[PDB]
């Protein structure tokens, strides 16, 4: 079991969370972060401003999500939460060894 | 048993008046809608009825033609690098005099007679925008958006005055810089965190095929436009134009407007009417 | 075992700088302070400074000569009636592409990069200063101040924003005037109820005699002021100078200071120390 | 007896205050009072604006005054009140028949 | 000489004033003022409210006028002040002796 | 006929008015007022703080009275507005000439 | 039934009282009986927590008389008072300030803290809260009366919920301490304040009509009736000043101003909410 | 030229540093040197209100250690001192707190007062600003450690361009006082304030390199660099409790700590407005 | 020398004065306390108590008897389906017009004249309740809470005003719906982060054996709830009335109070004392 971790623009959030319910998703969690990632030497762009080593706002998205589906889930967040332009964000994937829902007891 | 039922039609402008009350919307006043005075005196009467019904609307402006004119009598030629006013340091000074002194207190004064609370602002006030030298090699004086500093002006914004920024920043040592209109109409959005951008310009907007109007696109999301920068249908300066709106929407602006300023009352039209006037890209 | 005493000295301003903590300062930054780089350079310093303390100051500013400048490059003769620039509609549209856009923004940018927040006006802004045509017949578009509304600046100031402000306001309908500098000055400091209206000028004040430079008159009151006036000792454009004062300080200010603004630092000098640099006049 | 009424502008009253208890004034009453006295077509300035005939903030400032004193009173109102400034305002002298000290039971008949 | 008090419902000083103006007079003044005069036993209405003794908010004018011009300066301001409606307001007439103005120095 | 004016301290105002009308007086008005009237050398106690020159708030309230009433009608004021402490006001009494209701038109003046 | 206290049916009955004054700010004189006595200290301290808790605005003024005997005694400094003021030399009022503003008052706010209030103590000198002018009386050394109060220091604090106990030692414009009478302070603060209720604690049932009968207390009396018994004598002793305190505080705006008898149990709350009569009120009339 | 004093030229060269610390807090130790010497004392008065006045946010925490001392003596106790703390008992706290809260804490309000400032004094059982433990060294009696610093009180007035004073005697959550050591408050409340600049006046010229060299002064020194004295042993004596004061309250947000020579007139102004050394920064690194 | 101490007793009330101070407290005020008049005046007086030390008390109301009556005056039918009224079309109209019209302005008429400043609503109010159709199949209008908005009530609750509730709320097309009481309150108080749901009742609470009216369990969480329910020890239409707590107190709600309403004065017994009236369900 896999656990996605989408750092995105927060504007996007709307468009990542419906194509991910469209593909099925049951269970994510967002919180509000800062970040930064800069090439090679570049400046990303924020609130008008130019910056260049400096936080800026973005959103962790965090799902879990079953080994298969790891591959086109990806595919279905980059395509929805790209804009091309610098800042984009990352997606982190790492191991998960079970899931319990806290209502019921279902372990996975 | 009377006469102009324009209250009819009035009620019918609702949905759109609910729709974006109180929303911040940056129009770019430029070239069309600029020197023919039916379409100026049209655009200061749309901005002041979006500011009084409780919008908040922010006009930026820039003003090459009208720059124009002024060389011409100190005896300097204009120059054009692809897009891009050249402006060495006796150049800049007129430009500055122009956008600043000229023409923002022309749409000030307007919006004012017209019964609005217009207040006018260039880049540097308030460090309102500051400049840097633009990556361009060798243009002079012109200049890019660095930063944007709000602070200014949306405590004016709340308190239901209209700003008019021209597109002329200082940079951090005090020397005055050219930046493209558009882009600080872009950057001022995004730092506003404005619902619209729309750009007034002389094209009916962004046709599908340009043979061959009207195959006029009614709406675009970002992948789609950045294609057809590849595939050249969007040419010219269209191009910095298109970029322009995804630099701005990708900043978080939900709608970017490229609209037809050639025609009378065309904020409106894009508002409060269905009809096309220009392409919106979002969003998506 | 140690070096500079800035200390013991700053101690020392302790009592000027709770005498006027919190007060509000009209200051008309014009010709001598103006043209010599060394005090335009020691003039934003001492406005930066004050403004940092915690009084509140407003920068209300000409510029006839760096008018006279480009008025001589577009082929036009500069023409001055009696105090007043004879001013038509072709002069006038120099005068403020000047004003507001050249100089207007030299003094913001200067401050900015000193470390303040200056932010940049003229009368036709907010409707802040609302123009009549001059008294005077036949001048052209020469001003006067028809109204001052402050509801524009007064939240920038509280921000502790520096304004400043040209000399240049529009009418009713749209038509912009050359107004003279320092009523605009007198008139803003009476809207704003000032403590001080300090008018920077090239001479040493009042002097109660012309052939002695020592004369120097401190303290004048109205009756004071206006008797000589009558007497002819003063005289030439100091006598609209002190119609300003007189005129202003009728109106609420609590003092004028017509003071040498040739002398570097001339501001900080009549505000922190007890050294003589120009007449002050009270309502009292 | 008299009542002189001085209607001042605002920020004199310290002024006036001052040369009347020097003068040798005892009671006294000050209230925010708007007016205005056309001159003649001509406007009056208020907070850096020219008005015609609409109202303006001044001071009503009333005090009760020996008849003997009524000439110099005003003198000395005038001399301290005076800015020569279109609005410096008006004084109205009107008759009192009597003062009574509410403290003690002071009467003037 | 005679001094003219009119109090006046706060709403109608605009309407005076124009009258008084449009009646040729130089010299006004407006104070504010709570007031209260009911019958013969009444209620006066203000602010939707019905009050019997309590003081409600009302306007003295204040002008200073040569004896002649008395008689039809009230009929002037009662024309324009009246309602006639409970509590309208009284006008009160008191002489004058002296009318210095302080930028000149004219005594009337 | 006689306009009389109580210069009162500003919490006893419903005590007059409650006297007055106890005496039955039908018009009346009040307005804030500043002032100060004090005994030299001595000081005036204001808000807890001792005052000899400044003006401090008052009440001024003026009421209108025929000639007969005038007497017997400070008697009844001076008694509800007294507290004997320093700066409890003065009254003032003048001649009135005419009294019209502008709802009406009844004017006064008698003989 | 089937329950045990209650209790309620009682404190509903406050309600009509609770509504009354629901607001309104209440300056206390906390001195000498309920202020000795643990009982009764433990019991004020309970109150004005009370008071504050419900939404009114209480302020603890306080003086300590034999509170300052005391540590003068332990000095080597003899007590002396001059018909009226303690007699305060340079050495003496050190020890003043020292125990009122130091010992009493931070044992006043360390008491209401500990009972769930949140307690500010003060003295004149803070903020110039009280500003000090050398008192009328000639030879009684730096013995103090109230030239000013600035109550801009302790209303935002009043506003935010907070109990303000105020010690009665203010400064001068120099900077020398004075020692004022603690009930004058309390009358000048609740003026400044403009309190509905003075309320004065102390070792007496009130203003009796015959001092030889103790069961003829006084419930009301206005300014004239009060000024009366002064000069007839009925109103004598050091009744006289606090009696004057009233009327001078009364005579500035004040509502209410109440010589309660501090020497019972609970003795605010009995004034406040209690028909029950513990002491004169003097109104302004 | 035609004039005398300028001074103005020195004034503007102040600019820079009046932006640089423009409207920020600033919490100074005012003890021993620069509190016992009058050209000394009149001088910190001078510097605090003219930092008040320039719109940042100063605050006084003191002591007075030979302020007790000297009435410790007048009602026969002896002076006692445990290898840093004073050994306070029951009888020794009671004189503590009415020197520190009644004597001392109101001469530096009053003075301020005087100079033009309002101040507003304190000590921690006001508004539980602080709230006290006993100290975890055993058997020095009432000695206390901060607990708890709650600024709910002081901030309000601190916005309002205040001068709060606050002595170091806080009550426990019993409502007995403790006398808790200067420094530490000074550091704590810095802490809770989230100061700028922690600044302790003290009488020596700062941490010296070497301290049989006087000119050794080490101008500045992050936390392990600190640290690292202690072990060398380089600093020694009652440098290490400052020390560790600094290192801990820089560790909770405070930007810079400062341990100033408060033997020098107008000490304070040198440190912020001028680049001539007089102690030792300790920053956060 | 004096006769009542409603003062010791009162000074006893103070820890728990401190205990609940400023806190909110949504109460249903229902059947039992709501016939008997002795009971109904008693409520009033302890709301306005509430209210007046300073807590924020909040009257949630149904009255199934009080619409019984009504609708026997038009001729119809009451008519219940396990719990919830089977209310068609017609039998709404007249819910509506009892509860909102009748039953509401009587408890608020109550609290005004009783010393407090009740402000009545029903969820259509500024939508504070919006109603879907019940789960439940066939008993015509009857509402299930879809939303609550306190946007409407928490500013006249900072007031100190007393917002009195009637349980009728409007679906998103108009429609009125008949919702349940305690189920409103239960949202009402999760809306507004309530301290304290208590619903009055006609039991004493829950029993922990039905056959002995003294085994008053006073202290339950959750899942001690949950269970029985499953044992059967809670039912009847307790068991909606539990449902309703354990839905509220998951929500946010730090504790659900089922009390006698049958007593008088049963509010302030709960709030001020430790005698026993009902049954506290906590999230703990
Ligand atoms: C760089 C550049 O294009 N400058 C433009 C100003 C922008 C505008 O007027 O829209 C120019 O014509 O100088
Ligand atoms: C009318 C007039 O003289 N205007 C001035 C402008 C302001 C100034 O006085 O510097 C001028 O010289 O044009
Ligand atoms: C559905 C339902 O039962 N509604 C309730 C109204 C509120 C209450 O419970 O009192 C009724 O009896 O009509």
């Amino acid at each position: 079991m896999k656990k996605i971790e989408a750092i995105i623009r927060p504007f996007k959030l709307d468009e990542v969370k419906i194509a991910l319910v469209n593909a099925g998703i049951v269970g994510m969690t967002v919180s509000e972060v800062r970040g930064f990632g800069r090439q090679k030497g570049q400046t990303e762009r924020y609130r008008g401003s130019e910056y260049t080593v400096e936080f800026l706002q973005k959103l962790k998205l965090e799902i879990v999500v079953e080994d298969a589906q790891v591959d086109t889930v990806i595919d279905k967040i980059v395509a929805a939460a790209r804009t091309g332009e610098i800042g984009d964000g990352k997606i982190f994937v790492s191991p998960v060894d079970q899931t319990i829902r806290i209502r019921t007891g279902e372990k996975n | 048993a009377g006469a102009a039922d324009r209250v009819r039609i009035l009620s019918e402008a609702l949905p759109y008046l609910q729709q974006f009350a109180g929303r911040t919307v940056v129009v770019k006043y430029g070239g069309a809608a600029m020197k023919q005075e039916e379409l100026k005196e049209a655009v200061m009467r749309d901005i002041v009825f979006l500011a009084c019904v409780g919008m908040r609307p922010v006009v930026v402006h820039g003003g090459g033609p009208e720059i124009n004119a002024w060389l011409g009598r100190v005896g300097i030629e204009p120059q054009f690098h692809n897009g891009l006013r050249v402006t060495d340091a006796d150049t800049m000074e007129v430009v500055e005099m122009v956008l600043v002194g000229r023409v923002n207190k022309d749409i000030v004064s307007r919006i004012n007679t017209t019964g609005g609370r217009a207040v006018g602002f260039c880049g540097t006030d308030g460090r309102l925008v500051l400049a840097r030298p633009h990556d361009q090699e060798g243009i002079g004086f012109v200049g890019e958006v660095n930063s944007v500093n709000s602070e200014v002006i949306e405590p004016l914004l709340e308190r239901g005055y209209i700003p008019v920024i021209s597109s002329v920043a200082a940079d951090e040592n005090g020397q005055s810089f050219n930046i493209n209109a558009d882009t600080v109409a872009g950057e001022i959005a995004a730092a506003l965190n404005a619902e619209k951008l729309i750009l007034l310009t002389d094209t009916r907007g962004i046709l599908e095929d340009p043979k061959r109007p009207e195959s006029l696109i009614p709406r675009l999301n970002i992948p789609q436009s950045r294609e057809l920068i590849a595939q050249g249908i969007v040419g010219g300066g269209m191009i910095p134009k298109v970029d322009c709106c995804i630099r701005s929407l990708a900043q978080g602006v939900r709608a970017a407007h490229i609209i037809d300023g050639r025609i009378p009352h065309a904020l409106l039209l894009e508002i409060f009417t269905d009809a096309g006037i220009g392409t919106m890209i979002v969003g998506s």
